[PDB]
RNA sequence: AACGCGUUAAGCGCGCCGCCUGGGGAGUACGGCCGCAAGGCUGAAACUCAAAGGAAUUGACGGGGGCCCGCACAAGCGGUGGAGCAUGUGGUUUAAUUCGAAGCAACGCGAAGAACCUUACCAGGCCUUGACAUGCUAGGGAACCCGGGUGAAAGCCUGGGGUGCCCCGCGAGGGGAGCCCUAGCACAGGUGCUGCAUGGCCGUCGUCAGCUCGUGCCGUGAGGUGUUGGGUUAAGUCCCGCAACGAGCGCAACCCCCGCCGUUAGUUGCCAGCGGUUCGGCCGGGCACUCUAACGGGACUGCCCGCGAAAGCGGGAGGAAGGAGGGGACGACGUCUGGUCAGCAUGGCCCUUACGGCCUGGGCGACACACGUGCUACAAUGCCCACUACAAAGCGAUGCCACCCGGCAACGGGGAGCUAAUCGCAAAAAGGUGGGCCCAGUUCGGAUUGGGGUCUGCAACCCGACCCCAUGAAGCCGGAAUCGCUAGUAAUCGCGGAUCA
RNA sequence: AAUGUAAAAA
RNA sequence: CGCGGGGUGGAGCAGCCUGGUAGCUCGUCGGGCUCAUAACCCGAAGGUCGUCGGUUCAAAUCCGGCCCCCGCAACCA
């Protein structure tokens, strides 16, 4: 019935802060303001390769923002037209400095906020909702895993009434501090409302 | 009353204390913090993300 | 107030095409000489005459406020367009008209009116929602700028009414709560169900104005016949020569009455005439009856589907089973939002069904 | 069928009688026979229902039982209910008093800032791709800046200034980008409905100890076993036992503050140490101490005793701190058709010179009442006045303001210090000492109101706060009823911050 | 130491 | 017609004879316990004493007429 972000709940440990620098008693509002709304256009013209997290670092004018797609590959297109028109409309409405890293996944049945893009993937497509949860679990299991969770709730298959569909293996302490879990929530765009998706993959630990 | 009553918060083409706070993300106009511009609920959303330096789950 | 405009001038429009054939049959048949002769027939006659100056009035009215008004006026701000609206502010004015002289002609319409509430098919549910039409007709009355008396009310058990009446004042208060008959029918989550699951709760409305009396002109001594003979047993030689015995009987009425329990000719007479009053004021209720409760309604089961109207809370919407007619705030209207209600569609299905059988059949 | 039966068959066979053929109607009616009677025997149908039933399983429930727990009761302290006032709500009222929240888990709750703003309501004056987006056609004008007429503002009506950047050119002119305007189309917009279409987040029993999966075994089967049981703990914590063995989500533990201590650190701190001193840690000077925020150390039933199979419990020593040292963060599978589409998102639904937009004024502050939450008191363990001492955590450069001047005062003026362990908000109050009041609706009590006045802000009638004079109400401990708290807690005293002119 | 009707299991 | 009785908060009854202040039960209203209603607990309100006159310092109260309800009586030929 509570069940806490474990990403805010590790904001001393395990998961640092995505965005990381410093301001004060009058930057702070807008330092934050611009470095959301960077995020705002990544989060859309990106995702198109399977954008999980992205990150940023200031303290005067710089900007290193470290995407970590799961495909590199779209991010630059071939050479250098496509990751530098990034910079292009960066600068644009920002004039400020740029430096679009772009950091690679080990592996993307590992990153939750990606398996749950997954499955919420595969719901829009109109796909089973309890196989597909299946696989994208029995996957990251399979892949590599102490333990991993998925969750979806609303309109099951558009259904009259609500519901929520349960799968989960291996172990999954979300009252552990030494646990590690990387987590990622996605909607379902569809004919019938929303729906979300929820990832609880288990990583590190100690 | 909406879209336009946040473009009014935003014009400010006159008095002084007419003028007032509102949320950057939603909209809002009650617990509207001016250190981050943000409603109480956006703010902990955020909070829970990361995507506010510095801040942690404060306890004692 | 472009939304009430087609709807009231093509309200006046159906009588048209119809009164105009007729009134032609009539006007016809007022110029030969032999149909004045006719005593009270003709009178028959130029009376449909009459009624050509209420009908050829909106002919020209409602014809000339349309012409005129469409034209100067799609598009400018306060010109020579906005001041063609003050034009036509008599137009709500000579609107009134026309919506009384279709309402009023109701048997008694003008007079006051009295309503009573009863629950019915629905559980204590329905115990509880006779209490919120009671408390809608009641805010109704002054909003409408009616008196309003409660001549009785009987709180139930758990809920808030088994049986309720309210006499409203003003004129033309049986006029607009009419269409107010019949059973209405509501719909919600029961307040007083543990699971509280959607059901349906029922009540019956009724209206009626008011009569008088008339107790002793009935006893007319033109009326009844008095007799006179001896009486049977005791009395010595003064039974046997001295008739005391009275027989009353009502001549119209039939109804006979004997008495002879006195050695006297007038307290015989007099008792068998207080006897007699007392049936003849027994057999002027009974017909009283049929007179002053047909009125209410000719069925009424209270039961399920004999609703009009439903008034459903869960998807906020009321509807009107008769006129077909719809809406969107049932938290409202019972509140008193039933102007927009009784004035264009109910009175006029009202109405309509009755104006459509005497011009037809009947 | 299971429950169970089982040489006392409900087993396996033979002979004979009796009896059943869906529930209700009904062991009723009619007829017949018996009876003193009450009534008995025999014994239907019309009609009506889509079930009536048997055994067993899981669970819920009991004015069933055993075991056990929580300020649940008791023991004890202080409270509301009473009074005046603040505030939230019911209701009533109104042109509107916008909307939601409804036993616990709605009622100082959304509101961590309703004078216009806010604002979703009302009255009135107004605008119609429109306040905001993307895109097609078109005339004109650069961008942009500036005033007049008009008005409550909004809006409407109008004048002057202006002439940048690209293509052909010495120029004229004409074609283009951008922006604004009119015209038109696609479209915007909605705090309009539906939390009984939804995501998300949250309240909730409940920090309760619980809820399950794999394989195995039992049962025709729901399901059972494990999780039961003896011992224990805050706990499904552990111990032993067990036809089961093992694992997962939960309690724990890993994180934070507070206790003791050490190392790193010397603009905080101290004649502790010497010198000087305008005798204020102000100067010389040092890291001792205090403090400051980083990493560590320490406590684990490890030690002695009694019981015990063990787990563990009882007592003792040492220790700043013993069995969870105190407090916080964290709240399982789920339940409440719980809450919120008005934070935002969203399916469907509805309006679209309008259910959208602009302003001025009003309302959310209405009052014959009712409930909730709260403040201030009825006083002597007290009130008043003067003096004097001790905090913590916090916030402040168009912001907190030392210090002096005016003023009874709130405040106004001049004016130093300060991106802050360096300066300020800053007397902390109760308390200490002194002094007066002497049981009184009073020097208790300050509600109410008259007048005068300061500040914010275009603006304090509706409708702010603060100061001064005067006026001083109800209230002598609160009916039935009801709340919180088990230790630095209740009670009591004062300080800060968010919100914000 | 009484009572609580009548619309919910792909 | 005669004799007797009665009329008092919304219901049903005291009070009058012996004038000075109108009482009881129920219902109603406000507040409690309950998830909620009832039961139960704590408060509160409510009466021209049928009507018109008369006596008295003063009338529910005594005196008189009237209307209304109740009971009894209405016999001898
Ligand atoms: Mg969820
Ligand atoms: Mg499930
Ligand atoms: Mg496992
Ligand atoms: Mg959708
Ligand atoms: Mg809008
Ligand atoms: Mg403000
Ligand atoms: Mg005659
Ligand atoms: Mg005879
Ligand atoms: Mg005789
Ligand atoms: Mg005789
Ligand atoms: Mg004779
Ligand atoms: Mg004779
Ligand atoms: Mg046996
Ligand atoms: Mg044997
Ligand atoms: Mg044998
Ligand atoms: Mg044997
Ligand atoms: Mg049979
Ligand atoms: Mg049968
Ligand atoms: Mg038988
Ligand atoms: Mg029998
Ligand atoms: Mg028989
Ligand atoms: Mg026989
Ligand atoms: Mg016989
Ligand atoms: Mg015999
Ligand atoms: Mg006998
Ligand atoms: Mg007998
Ligand atoms: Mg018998
Ligand atoms: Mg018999
Ligand atoms: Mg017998
Ligand atoms: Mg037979
Ligand atoms: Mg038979
Ligand atoms: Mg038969
Ligand atoms: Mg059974
Ligand atoms: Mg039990
Ligand atoms: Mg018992
Ligand atoms: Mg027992
Ligand atoms: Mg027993
Ligand atoms: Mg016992
Ligand atoms: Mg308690
Ligand atoms: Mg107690
Ligand atoms: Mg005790
Ligand atoms: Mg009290
Ligand atoms: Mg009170
Ligand atoms: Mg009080
Ligand atoms: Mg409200
Ligand atoms: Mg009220
Ligand atoms: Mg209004
Ligand atoms: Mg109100
Ligand atoms: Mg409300
Ligand atoms: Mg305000
Ligand atoms: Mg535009
Ligand atoms: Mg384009
Ligand atoms: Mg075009
Ligand atoms: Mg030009
Ligand atoms: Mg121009
Ligand atoms: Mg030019
Ligand atoms: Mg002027
Ligand atoms: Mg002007
Ligand atoms: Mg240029
Ligand atoms: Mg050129
Ligand atoms: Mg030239
Ligand atoms: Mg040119
Ligand atoms: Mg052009
Ligand atoms: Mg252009
Ligand atoms: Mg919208
Ligand atoms: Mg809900
Ligand atoms: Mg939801
Ligand atoms: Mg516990
Ligand atoms: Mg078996
Ligand atoms: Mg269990
Ligand atoms: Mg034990
Ligand atoms: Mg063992
Ligand atoms: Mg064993
Ligand atoms: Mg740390
Ligand atoms: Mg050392
Ligand atoms: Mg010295
Ligand atoms: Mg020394
Ligand atoms: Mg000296
Ligand atoms: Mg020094
Ligand atoms: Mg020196
Ligand atoms: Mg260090
Ligand atoms: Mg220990
Ligand atoms: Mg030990
Ligand atoms: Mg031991
Ligand atoms: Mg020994
Ligand atoms: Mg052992
Ligand atoms: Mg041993
Ligand atoms: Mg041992
Ligand atoms: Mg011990
Ligand atoms: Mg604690
Ligand atoms: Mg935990
Ligand atoms: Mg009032
Ligand atoms: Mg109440
Ligand atoms: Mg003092
Ligand atoms: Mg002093
Ligand atoms: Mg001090
Ligand atoms: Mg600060
Ligand atoms: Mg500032
Ligand atoms: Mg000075
Ligand atoms: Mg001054
Ligand atoms: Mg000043
Ligand atoms: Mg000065
Ligand atoms: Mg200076
Ligand atoms: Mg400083
Ligand atoms: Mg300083
Ligand atoms: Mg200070
Ligand atoms: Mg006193
Ligand atoms: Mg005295
Ligand atoms: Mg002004
Ligand atoms: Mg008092
Ligand atoms: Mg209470
Ligand atoms: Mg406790
Ligand atoms: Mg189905
Ligand atoms: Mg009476
Ligand atoms: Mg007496
Ligand atoms: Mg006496
Ligand atoms: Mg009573
Ligand atoms: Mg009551
Ligand atoms: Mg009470
Ligand atoms: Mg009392
Ligand atoms: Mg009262
Ligand atoms: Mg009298
Ligand atoms: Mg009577
Ligand atoms: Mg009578
Ligand atoms: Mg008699
Ligand atoms: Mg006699
Ligand atoms: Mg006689
Ligand atoms: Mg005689
Ligand atoms: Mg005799
Ligand atoms: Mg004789
Ligand atoms: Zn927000």
């Amino acid at each position: 019935g509570n069940k806490i972000h474990p990403i805010g709940f590790r904001l001393g440990i395990t998961r640092d802060w995505e965005s990381r620098w410093y301001a004060g008693k009058k930057q702070y509002r807008h330092l934050l303001l611009e470095d959301q709304r960077i995020r705002g256009l990544l989060e859309k013209e990106l995702y198109s390769a399977g954008l999980a997290r992205v990150d940023i670092e200031r303290a005067a004018d710089n900007v290193a923002v470290t995407v970590h797609v799961a495909k590199p590959g779209v991010v630059i297109g071939r050479g250098g037209e496509r990751i530098r028109v990034l910079r292009e409309e960066l600068a644009k409405l920002t004039g400020k400095n740029v430096a679009l890293n772009v950091q690679e996944v080990q592996n993307p049945n590992l990153s939750a906020p990606l398996v749950a893009q997954r499955v919420a993937e595969q719901i829009e497509r109109r796909f089973a909702v309890r196989r597909a949860i299946k696989q994208a679990v029995q996957r990251v299991m399979e892949s590599g895993a102490k333990g991993a969770k998925v969750i979806v709730s609303g309109r099951i298959g558009g259904a009259e009434q609500a519901r929520t569909e349960w799968a989960a293996q291996g172990r999954v302490p979300l009252h552990t501090l030494r646990a590690n879990i990387d987590y990622g929530f996605a909607l379902a765009r569809t004919t019938y409302g929303v729906l979300g998706v929820k990832a609880y993959i288990f990583l590190g630990e100690v | 009353a909406r879209k336009a009553l946040i473009e009014k918060a935003k014009r400010t083409p006159k008095f002084k204390v007419r003028a007032y706070t509102r949320c950057v993300r939603c909209g809002r106009a009650r617990s509207v913090y001016r250190f981050f511009g943000l409603c109480r609920i956006c703010l902990r959303e955020l909070a829970h993300k990361g995507q506010l330096p510095g801040v942690r789950k404060a306890s004692w | 107030n472009a939304s009430r405009n087609a709807w009231k001038a093509s309200g006046g429009i159906f009588d048209i095409p119809q009164k105009e054939t007729r009134l032609k049959e009539l006007e016809r048949r007022l110029e030969d000489p032999s149909l004045w002769n006719d005593p009270e027939a003709a009178r028959k006659v130029s009376q449909e005459a009459a009624r050509l100056r209420r009908t050829v009035d909106t002919f020209r009215s409602l014809e000339s406020d349309l012409q005129g008004l469409l034209e100067l006026m799609e598009e400018l701000p306060a010109e020579e367009r906005e001041a063609l609206k003050p034009e036509l502010e008599e137009a709500a004015k000579k609107l009134d008209e026309l919506y009384h002289q279709t309402l009023l002609n109701f048997p008694h319409a003008e007079k006051n009116a009295i309503l009573t509430i009863q629950p019915g098919a629905g559980g204590t549910e329905a115990c509880d929602w006779a209490e919120m039409l009671l408390r809608m007709y009641t805010r109704f009355a002054e909003r409408q700028g009616f008196q309003v008396e409660v001549v009785d009310l009987t709180p139930g058990p758990e809920a808030g009414i088994d049986y309720a009446q309210i006499l409203v004042k003003g004129e033309n208060a049986y006029g607009l709560l009419s269409p107010e008959a019949g059973v209405h029918r509501l719909v919600r989550p029961s307040p007083f169900d543990a699971s509280g699951r959607r059901h349906t709760s029922f009540a019956g409305v009724e209206v009626i104005p008011e009569v008088d009396e008339e107790v002793e002109v009935v006893l007319k001594p033109e009326e009844l016949r008095i007799d006179v003979m001896r009486a049977s047993g005791p009395g010595g030689p003064g039974v046997n020569t001295t008739d005391s015995a009275v027989r009353v009987v009502h001549l119209p009425t039939g109804i006979t009455v004997t008495c002879q329990t006195t050695r006297s000719q007038i307290k015989n007479k007099e008792l068998a005439l207080k006897i007699l009053k007392a049936r003849l004021y027994e057999l002027e209720r009974k017909k009283r009856e049929e007179e002053l409760k047909a009125l209410r309604g000719e069925v009424r089961p209270i039961e399920w589907g004999s609703q009009i109207r439903s008034y459903v809370l869960d998807k906020n919407y009321v509807k009107d089973h008769r006129t077909g007619l719809m809406r969107h705030d049932p938290e409202n209207v019972l509140d008193g939002d039933l102007m927009d209600l009784i004035w264009a569609g109910l009175e006029w299905k009202a109405g309509r069904r009755q104006g459509t059988e005497e011009v037809e059949a009947e």
